[PDB]
């Protein structure tokens, strides 16, 4: 399993979400920010690790990590 | 079935194939020692694949 | 037999080459590695290091790599004409039978890895690099420019793009240092253009060095 | 499944592909990262570890000994070493046919032997060795001690003689010890069995384990060395009408110092090797009472280090600070041991070609050619090592706040500067060096030499001239008669070192011009590339503008994906990996080099290399295409003779290499889809379909694959140019 | 209240920042609960393609 | 002489160099006739050649054991042998012409970045601006050392470096 | 009877043969992505050489490597 960690310069912009392929990233209600939305990642055993979520960030030096961590037959997406 | 075909090859192409009398030989000593090597890895292919539920 | 050796060699290098095309053309649109390699189009560097690492998915990729193969298949294509010519058709007719080029060893040698290294590359370049002082210089002139492209191109092959960014943004505090900042920003090649560099300047290189030897060769004593 | 292999690392032992199998092998020697790993238990690890490296030494030497005395011919080689070839081992290999164990057997022997191009015979005929014998009880001595270290290594794991960790990281108490010990009174026993042994070898005699403790080594004994009369030791020392092995010319001294060569052997002479061991154990065990151990008058080290630091404050803290990251890390000791040991081992090469120690080298010049190359290339890989463990240390082992103000963080606050400069003279180097090729070549090929650059080294011939060679006409400081530095070592040390530094007919101080300026450079060149890619890896470790959290992945890591512009081989590990690849250029080229002045030193005409040295269709013609005639020629249709196994390995470089290429060229995912649509043809064919994986297959991880690729590039080279090297000198002139 | 006020030119302190020890110009400054209310436009782009940051009270500086 | 040399002058190896250019040349000069294209190009290479050999014997240059000349980079050695027109009044000029075009080429970049679309200016070069600039430099050094003497050349540390450290 | 003619046509030719069908190979690709449309396109040669592209691919890959062990081995 992977490692998916959210941090606070978030401004929850559901870019992340819209771009997760496999459903792990959801929003969660925040009172830090103007869309008083934060993104969690409830769900980091399906995680495979093509960090799309990074590429869709906007705000500098990303407010979410992808740490690769060790495989397993989910994470590695063998479909046989 | 298998030595039987596996016996033919090294008969006919062994570096032992144009001595007379002893072509024969070398060939079907070499065969015999494939299908031993081969009963070894049915022998251990026994030991990891069956080895769980 | 050298005949029937080579011939495989052809059909063997047309089936990967062929293997590596079709393989691109089928799995362009989805896989099972990618289920939707359609959306990210056809020219795309990855999906990421994830599900193990996803280099070079896209058909393009698999139109690159058909490009090596291809610039193989055909060199191993005009080797066998060059030195099938030159052995068994060629040479002149001096009414004493007829006395080819080369004598006639292809029948000999080309059955053996060092037969073409020596026979063939070794024995044959002596033309090519012996026309100093000649008005045949240019070819043994192009030569060696055409090996320095081919090396050159394994830099772009290589190597990767982070490391020349780092690089690059380096020699960019150097400039904004004597306030010589481009205003244009510096940036390296994208993943894809740095492939596609590398390919251009090894099938530059390679096919350059080819044309010179041959010129050089067959103009020399044909 | 949660299979036992491997052990180390649970996350590891867990994945159900073949990714387990490669990375346990490939993290095992990774203490630093394994389960449970504590700090005491990654020391006692470290230390039987090196126990067990100590044991396949020397098991190894024992191995040589063993061989060369049984199936080489070393009895009969010490008659007449100009001549009967040296015999490393004999093969037994039933792939043979007749004409090729005909072509084999050669150098006197019975059998398909090899001939051996190690300079073992030499070293071994040097230090006193004469018989078979004496090498089997070598043999066997090295073996007993082997087996002696592997018992050791055994016996501190036992718990009761683990040392604890605060007996590591004691400085003061293992310099002491090594500098005397294991420096000064090895050298001073080295002096002991030159004097005993291998001098009255060389003057005729055997002085064995037998008599030995009944033989003067010198004819008046201790008495001089207790009165304080130590000159007389070098009265009439050997003639120079000496022959080696006899008693003709011979003299009585055991300490000499007279410099030069031996007339008729072409190397040192034994005494002053024997003075020089000599004094240098003085030197090493006078300098190990310098720190101190429980006891009274020694230093501290830290004190050492918090002292200097300058005042106005050029340097922020000095070196304050320092004295606890090089006691806590392993990484940043282990940087600067590779880094010493390199140098070395390349000075090492540097001084054995030139001035040749060993009794009747540098006339066996394959034995000259492997030697030197040999520690060329291992010297390289040994630095390319260190600065590698540079990087890690930054990565894992610093600690900003302890590096407040240090040197080290001053090092990491202006690295700009450094990669700036580096990229400049690389680029300075590179753009001058390559268009001075290019145009003499040019010149070359329109048929007019004269209109080129041929830029004369004045500088190093000034050096040289600085040293004694009188051919450059400078007289000054050592070839001027009238200096005060020639006439005061004048009376005892220098005319040797004259003779054989006017001699034109070996390696020491050869003759240089043109060729040579443009190949320095061009080593140059490398060096300060191969500094750039490793100081940039090193320093961009802890984090880069394109991203500054790269101390959070650790050393080797992948990528960072499309984004960004996408972000290839931007790990340090990356760095290194690209930096490997101008090492073996450089190395390239200096090889090439040092060999081609050689082979047309060896031959007789310098004027081919002085003339043809200068353009690059020189080396090709001259040097790449016309020494590879007899080694191609190993077999063909019409035969085979000795040099056809080079023959076969020249080929099986290439080969090797080649398939480097495949790894570094093709990058993974294409491959991860070909071998699904295998596991779907092997997972559908019938009768077939009864015999499946245990864990499932993948494609090789993005790291891994460049390291596979790197290693067939490298071994593909090495073995290519080996070959070369082995089959034309030894073509030639063997 | 709580910040420059807009059009003004500030320097970024965040390190992390792309445009660290740069000159940028203020949009906004939010007024409310948010840890970040300081919107600073920059007339380059990084290397995500992005012109636009927020930034907190502490990491700019009018300068 | 120079670090064990000879003068072309009397360089024995010179003169065979000169010889066995000249016959190879005559040797591609045989077959033709002696009013055609050919032969006039041939008697031109002859001329140019004979004349390049003059001319590198005039200047005084020094030859090794091939017969080529050998340039001698030292400002000492040089200087004081006569022999500063080989490296050192070379590399004076291109120091001279390279400064110039970088400092040519600062000036336009400067003068381009106090506009509303510096990138335009640099993908679309102002030609009037350009030319202007390009005359306006040719005594660089003396604005280059004020520059340096007066603190401007260097930016202070407002440039961006790495994060972190 | 010129040599060297011979040898440069023949050459010239093959190299530009090569080159434009592994064109052909990128743009039946780039149609497989961009101008495919499924819907106009249901039950048909196209749709059933993408829906048995494995057994396809594998055996290619089969006889490639068949050839390769035998064509090169020898
Ligand atoms: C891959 C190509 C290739 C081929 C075809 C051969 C062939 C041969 N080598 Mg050889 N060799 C090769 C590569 C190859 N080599 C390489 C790369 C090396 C260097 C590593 C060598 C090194 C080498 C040595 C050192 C020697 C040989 C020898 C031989 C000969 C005897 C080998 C033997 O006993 O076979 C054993 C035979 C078999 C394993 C037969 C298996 C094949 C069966 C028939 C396939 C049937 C498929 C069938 C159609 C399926 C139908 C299914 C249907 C019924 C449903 C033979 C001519 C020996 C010799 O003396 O040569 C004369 C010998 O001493 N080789
Ligand atoms: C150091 C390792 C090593 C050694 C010692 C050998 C040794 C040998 N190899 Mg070999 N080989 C090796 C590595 C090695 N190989 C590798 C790495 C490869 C792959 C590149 C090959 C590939 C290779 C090929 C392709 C061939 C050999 C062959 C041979 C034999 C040649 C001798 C001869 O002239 O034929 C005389 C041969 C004989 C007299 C036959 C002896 C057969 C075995 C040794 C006896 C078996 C006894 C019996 C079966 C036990 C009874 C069991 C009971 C239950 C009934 C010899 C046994 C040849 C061979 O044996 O094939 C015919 C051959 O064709 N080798
Ligand atoms: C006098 C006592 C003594 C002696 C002899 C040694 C000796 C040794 N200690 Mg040691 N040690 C000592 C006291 C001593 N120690 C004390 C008191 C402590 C506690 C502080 C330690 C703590 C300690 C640790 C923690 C470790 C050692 C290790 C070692 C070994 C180093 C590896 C090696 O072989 O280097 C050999 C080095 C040389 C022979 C010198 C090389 C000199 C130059 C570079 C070579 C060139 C010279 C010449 C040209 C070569 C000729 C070549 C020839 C073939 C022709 C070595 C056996 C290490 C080891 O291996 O553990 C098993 C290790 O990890 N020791
Ligand atoms: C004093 C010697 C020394 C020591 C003690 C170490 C110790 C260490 N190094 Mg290190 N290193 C050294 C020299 C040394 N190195 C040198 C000289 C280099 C330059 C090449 C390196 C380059 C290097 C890198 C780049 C890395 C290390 C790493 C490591 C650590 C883990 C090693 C590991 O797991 O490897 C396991 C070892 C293997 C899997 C062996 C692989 C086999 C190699 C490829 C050789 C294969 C060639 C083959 C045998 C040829 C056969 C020919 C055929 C024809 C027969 C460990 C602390 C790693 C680390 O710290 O990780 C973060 C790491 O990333 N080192
Ligand atoms: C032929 C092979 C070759 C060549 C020429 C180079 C050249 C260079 N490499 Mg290297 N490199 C190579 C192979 C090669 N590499 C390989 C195989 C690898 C492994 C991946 C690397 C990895 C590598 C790294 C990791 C680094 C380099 C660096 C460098 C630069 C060093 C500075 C220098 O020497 O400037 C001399 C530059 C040249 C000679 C370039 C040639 C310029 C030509 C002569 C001018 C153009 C002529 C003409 C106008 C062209 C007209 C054609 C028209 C159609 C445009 C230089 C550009 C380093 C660097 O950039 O440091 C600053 C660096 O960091 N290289
Ligand atoms: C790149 C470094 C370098 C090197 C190795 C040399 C080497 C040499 N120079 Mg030299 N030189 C250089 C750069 C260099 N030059 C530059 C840049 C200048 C311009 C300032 C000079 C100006 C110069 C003069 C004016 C003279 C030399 C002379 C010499 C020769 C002997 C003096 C010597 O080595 O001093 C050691 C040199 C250095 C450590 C490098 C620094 C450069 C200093 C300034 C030159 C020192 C000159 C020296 C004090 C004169 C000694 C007189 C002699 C009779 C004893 C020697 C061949 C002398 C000569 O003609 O010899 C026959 C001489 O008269 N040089
Ligand atoms: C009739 C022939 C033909 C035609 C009409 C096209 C047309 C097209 N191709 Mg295409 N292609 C062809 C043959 C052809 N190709 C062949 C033979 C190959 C195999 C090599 C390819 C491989 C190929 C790829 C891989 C791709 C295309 C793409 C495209 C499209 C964009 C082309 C573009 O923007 O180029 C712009 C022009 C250039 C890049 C010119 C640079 C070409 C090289 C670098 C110069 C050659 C060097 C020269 C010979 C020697 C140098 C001289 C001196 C400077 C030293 C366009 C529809 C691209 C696409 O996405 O389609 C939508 C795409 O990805 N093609
Ligand atoms: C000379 C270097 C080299 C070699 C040997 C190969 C080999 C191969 N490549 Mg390849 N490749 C290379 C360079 C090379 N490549 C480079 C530089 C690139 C970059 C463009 C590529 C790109 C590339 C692609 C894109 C593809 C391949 C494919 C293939 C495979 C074709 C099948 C085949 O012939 O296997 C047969 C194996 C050989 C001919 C190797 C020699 C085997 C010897 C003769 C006998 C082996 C027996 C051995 C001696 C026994 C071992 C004994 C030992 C254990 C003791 C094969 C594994 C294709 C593939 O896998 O699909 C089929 C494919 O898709 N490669
Ligand atoms: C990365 C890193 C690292 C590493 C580094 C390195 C690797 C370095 C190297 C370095 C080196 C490798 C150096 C070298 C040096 C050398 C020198 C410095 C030399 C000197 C010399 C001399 C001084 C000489 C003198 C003389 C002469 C001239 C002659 C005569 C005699 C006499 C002696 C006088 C470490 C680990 C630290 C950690 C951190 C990071
Ligand atoms: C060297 C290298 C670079 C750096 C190469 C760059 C930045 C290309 C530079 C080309 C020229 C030198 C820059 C353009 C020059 C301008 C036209 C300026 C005008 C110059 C005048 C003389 C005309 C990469 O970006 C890269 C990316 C991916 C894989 C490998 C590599 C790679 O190997
Ligand atoms: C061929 C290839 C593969 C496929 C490689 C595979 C499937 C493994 C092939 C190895 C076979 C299975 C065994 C090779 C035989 C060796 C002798 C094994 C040595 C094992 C050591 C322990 C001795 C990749 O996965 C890859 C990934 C990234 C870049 C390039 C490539 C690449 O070129
Ligand atoms: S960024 Fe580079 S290395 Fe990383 S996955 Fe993409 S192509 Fe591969």
């Amino acid at each position: 399993a992977h490692i998916v960690k959210i941090y606070d310069t978030c401004i929850g912009c559901t870019q992340c979400v819209r771009a997760c392929p496999l459903d792990v990233l959801e929003m969660v209600p925040w009172d830090g920010c103007k869309a008083s939305q934060m993104a969690s990642a409830p769900r980091t055993e399906d995680c495979v690790g093509c960090k799309r979520c990074e590429t869709a960030c906007p705000t500098d030096f990303l407010s979410v990590r992808v740490y690769l961590g060790s495989e397993s037959t989910r994470s590695m997406g063998l479909s046989y | 079935a298998h030595g039987f075909l596996l016996a033919g090859p090294f008969i006919k192409l062994g570096p032992l194939r144009n001595v007379p009398e002893t072509a024969e030989i070398a060939g079907s000593l070499s065969a015999a020692g494939l299908v031993l090597i081969l009963a070894l890895c049915l022998s251990i292919y026994g030991s990891a694949q069956f080895q769980s539920t | 037999t050298s005949d029937f050796m080579v011939h495989h060699i052809h059909a063997f290098t047309i089936h990967v080459t062929v293997l590596i095309l079709l393989k691109g053309v089928l799995f362009a649109r989805s896989s099972r590695l990618i289920p939707d390699k359609a959306n990210l189009g056809f020219r795309f560097p990855c999906d990421g290091p994830g599900r193990g690492g996803t280099c070079q998915v896209s058909a393009w990729d698999h139109v690159f790599l058909g490009l090596f193969w291809m610039y193989n298949s055909l060199s191993i294509v005009i080797f066998h004409f060059s030195w099938k010519m030159q052995s068994d058709v060629w040479g002149t007719v001096t009414a004493s039978g007829v006395s080819h080029i080369t004598g006639g060893n292809f029948a000999q040698s080309a059955n053996t890895i060092n037969g073409w290294l020596r026979d063939f590359l070794w024995a044959q370049s002596s033309q090519v690099i012996q026309s100093y002082g000649s008005a045949l210089s240019a070819y043994g002139l192009i030569f060696l420019g055409a090996h320095f492209v081919w090396a050159f191109s394994l830099m772009f092959l290589f190597s990767g793009r982070g490391y020349w960014q780092e690089l690059i943004e380096s020699i960019v505090w150097a400039h904004n240092k004597l306030k010589v900042a481009p205003a244009i920003q510096p940036r390296a090649l994208s993943i894809t253009q740095g492939r596609a560099v590398g390919v251009a300047h090894y099938l530059l290189g390679g096919i350059a060095t080819t044309w010179s030897f041959f010129l050089a060769r067959i103009i020399s004593v044909g | 499944a949660t299979k036992l292999f491997p052990k180390f690392s649970q996350g590891l032992a867990q994945d159900p592909t073949t990714r387990r199998i490669w990375y346990g092998l490939a993290m095992a020697h990774d203490f630093e990262s394994h389960d449970g790993m504590t700090e005491e238990n990654l020391y006692q690890k470290i230390f039987a570890s090196h126990f067990g490296q100590l044991s396949i030494i020397f098991l190894w030497t024992s191995g040589n000994l063993f061989h060369v005395a049984w199936q080489g011919n070393f009895e009969q080689w010490v008659t007449d070493p100009v001549h009967i070839r040296p015999i490393a081992h004999a093969i037994w290999d039933p792939h043979f046919g007749q004409p090729a164990v005909e072509a084999f057997t050669r150098g006197g022997a019975s059998g398909p032997v090899n001939i051996s191009t190690s300079g073992v015979y030499q070293w071994w005929y040097t230090i006193g060795m004469r018989t078979n014998q004496d090498l089997y009880v070598g043999s066997v001595f090295l073996a007993l001690v082997s087996a002696i270290f592997l018992f050791a290594g055994w016996l501190h794991l036992q718990p009761n003689f683990q040392p604890s960790l605060s007996w590591f990281k004691d400085a003061e108490s293992r310099l002491n010890h090594h500098l005397s010990g294991l420096f000064g009174v090895s050298s001073l026993a080295w002096t002991g069995h030159l004097v005993h042994v291998a001098i009255p070898e060389s003057r005729g005699q055997h002085v064995g384990w037998d008599n030995f403790l009944s033989v003067l080594p010198h004819p008046q004994g201790l008495t001089p060395f207790f009165t304080g009369n130590w000159a007389a030791y070098a009265q009439s020392p050997d003639t120079a009408s000496h022959v080696f092995g006899t008693a003709q010319g011979s003299g009585q001294a055991i300490l000499t110092f007279l410099g030069g060569f031996h007339p008729q052997t072409q190397s040192l002479w034994l005494t002053d090797m024997a003075h020089h061991h000599l004094a240098i154990a003085v030197i090493f065990i006078v300098a190990g009472h310098m720190y101190r151990t429980n006891f009274g008058i020694g230093h501290r080290m830290q004190a050492i280090l918090e002292a200097h630091t300058p005042p106005s404050g050029s340097l922020g803290a000095g070196h304050k600070g320092l004295f606890d990251t090089v006691n806590n890390s392993l990484h940043f000791q282990l940087g600067l041991a590779l880094a010493s040991v390199g140098t070395i081992t390349s000075l090492v090469a540097q001084h054995m070609y030139s001035l040749p120690p060993y009794a009747f080298q540098a006339i066996d010049f394959t034995t000259q050619a492997a030697l030197y190359t040999h520690h060329q290339y291992i010297a390289g890989f040994i630095m390319c090592g260190a600065f590698a463990h540079g990087a890690i240390f930054f990565i894992r082992d610093y600690d900003p706040e302890q590096n407040k103000g240090n040197v080290l963080a001053r090092m990491l606050d202006h690295k700009e500067a450094l990669i700036s400069h580096l990229s400049w003279v690389s680029l300075f180097l590179g753009f001058h060096t390559l268009g001075l090729y290019v145009h003499n070549d040019v010149m070359q090929a329109f048929g007019t030499p004269e209109k080129q650059i041929l830029i004369e080294p004045v500088f190093a011939q000034w050096i040289q001239a600085a040293h004694g060679k009188a051919l450059y006409g400078f007289d000054f400081l050592l070839s001027s008669k009238t200096s005060a530095a020639f006439a005061n070592g004048q009376s005892l040390w220098l005319p040797g070192w004259l003779d054989a530094i006017n001699n034109n007919q070996n390696s020491l101080f050869l003759t240089i011009g043109p060729g040579d300026f443009l190949v320095h450079h061009a080593i140059a060149l490398g060096l300060h590339t191969t500094t750039l890619i490793l100081v940039k890896g090193a320093l961009d470790a802890r984090g880069s503008k394109l991203m500054p959290d790269k101390k959070d992945f650790g050393y080797s890591f992948p990528c960072d994906g499309p984004g960004r512009g996408g972000t290839c081989d931007i790990s340090a590990y990356d760095a290194f990996y690209l930096a490997v690849f101008w090492m073996l250029n450089t190395i390239g080229w200096v090889t090439f080099y040092w060999h081609w002045k050689h082979l047309t030193l060896w031959q007789g005409n310098v004027a081919q290399f002085d003339e043809s040295s200068t353009y690059l269709m020189g080396w090709l013609r001259d040097y790449l295409w016309l020494n590879s005639s007899q080694l191609i020629n190993g077999y063909n249709p019409f035969g085979m003779n000795s040099l056809s196994v080079w023959a076969w390995t020249f080929l099986f470089g290439h080969l090797i290499y080649a398939t480097g290429f495949m790894f570094l060229i093709s990058w993974r995912g294409y491959w991860q889809e070909l071998i699904e649509t295998l596991v779907w043809a092997h997972e559908k064919t019938p009768l077939a379909n009864l015999v499946y994986w245990k864990d499932k297959p993948v494609a090789l991880s993005i790291v891994q694959a460049r390291l596979v690729g790197l290693a067939h590039f490298s071994v593909g080279y090495i073995f290519t140019y080996a070959a070369f090297l082995i089959a034309s000198t030894s073509g030639r002139f063997g | 209240e709580v910040g420059p006020k807009r059009g003004s030119l500030v320097k970024i302190l965040r390190p992390e920042s792309y445009w660290f020890n740069q000159v940028g110009k203020v949009v906004s400054v939010d007024q409310s609960g948010v840890r970040y209310p300081v919107v600073v436009r920059f007339e380059n782009q990084n290397y995500a393609g992005v012109t636009t940051n927020n930034y907190a009270l502490d990491e700019v500086v009018a300068a | 002489d120079i670090a064990g040399l000879t003068p072309c002058s009397e360089s024995k190896a010179y003169a065979k160099l000169e010889k066995k250019e000249l016959k190879t040349l005559e040797k591609r000069l045989k077959q033709y006739e002696a009013d055609s294209a050919p032969a006039v190009a041939l008697k031109a290479t002859m001329e140019r050649t004979k004349a390049r050999f003059a001319n590198y014997a005039k200047a005084g240059l020094l030859c090794g054991n091939d017969g080529l000349p050998h340039l001698i980079a030292d400002p000492g050695l040089a200087l004081k042998y006569g022999h500063a027109g080989e490296v050192f009044i070379p590399t004076f000029g291109f120091l001279y012409v390279a400064g110039y075009i970088g400092y040519v080429g600062r000036q336009y970049l400067i003068a381009v970045k106090g506009e509303a679309k510096p990138t335009d200016k640099e993908i679309i070069i102002d030609v009037p601006l350009a030319t202007k600039l390009a005359w306006q430099g040719a005594g660089w050094p003396l604005a280059a050392v004020q520059e340096l003497q007066r603190g401007t050349l260097l930016e202070k540390e407002e440039n961006i470096t790495v994060s972190p450290r | 009877t010129d040599y060297g003619t011979q040898l440069s046509l023949f050459t010239h030719h093959t190299w530009i043969g090569g080159f434009c069908i592994v064109g052909a190979g990128a743009h039946a690709a780039i149609f497989m992505v961009r101008d495919y449309d499924p819907t106009n396109n249901y039950n048909n040669l196209l749709d059933r050489v993408i829906r048995h592209r494995d057994a396809i691919i594998s055996h290619l890959n089969w006889v490639c490597i068949f050839l390769g062990f035998h064509s090169f081995g020898l």
